[PDB]
């Protein structure tokens, strides 16, 4: 972990980006969050 | 003098031509006004950029949903029922994007 | 705006990703934030 | 029987060979143990994946800093003094990454 946690944030922040490509704010505001919380979990 | 929302309307038509889409006339009237002061090459470039879009959507978006004929997966948010993580139509919204990006 | 605000979040969330590629948590926790706040500004 | 942290040490060497890097012996001793139970093809693949890395860094990272001879910009976070938005060395940390990704 960590080396992966740092890798999963990116995984999240990507999905989030991919989500805004359909204006899906819901998913976005969530993944961009599950990600941030985790960067604090670091 | 350059095209006048009237001449710009037809210009969008012409460049789209047969390309499978569904922008009703209404939609063209709009893109004709969005382009006040644009030129033929301009409007023409514009339309070349749109299109190549349905393709970009499937190139960047890694998450496809099934809307199936047997099966037909396409780019989707992932909060759309069935999102299958794995690496569409030309709405007026597509010509909209390439208006800013040029 | 908006059509752009939605475009700048992605711009942020990218930089953030690019930042974690040097383990730079500082930048990350910031851009991934300037972005989120803005998705609420939507 | 497969290589034993000893045979795996040299295997990492061999595949790197002359490739400009600086992993001191210490570093190889490490990658030799990380690979307990690995095979020649394995360790060999592993090393092919590392490398091609310095290249990926410059391919994905769109933000280069100047560390200059006249000028020599490279991939950087952007919170590094001088980050110039616009589209490196082989540390032991590079062989580390491709250990998980395989």
């Amino acid at each position: 972990d960590r080396a992966s946690k740092i890798e999963q944030i990116q995984k999240l922040a990507k999905y989030a980006i991919s989500a805004l490509n359909y204006e899906d704010l819901p998913t976005a505001k969530d993944e961009l969050t599950k990600a941030l919380d985790l960067l604090n979990s670091i | 003098g350059s095209p006048d929302l009237a001449a710009r309307t037809t210009m969008f038509e012409i460049n789209v031509g047969d390309t499978p889409c569904v922008l009703t006339k209404e939609d063209y009237r709009t893109l004709g006004a969005m382009t006040e002061g644009y030129s033929g090459s301009d409007i023409a470039v514009v339309v070349k950029d749109a299109l190549m879009q349905p393709i970009r959507k499937i190139q960047s978006a890694t998450h496809f949903k099934d809307v199936s004929e047997t099966r037909k997966l396409t780019p989707c948010s992932p909060g759309d029922d069935g999102a299958i993580e794995m690496s569409p139509d030309l709405t007026i919204k597509d010509f909209l994007k390439a208006i800013k990006s040029t």
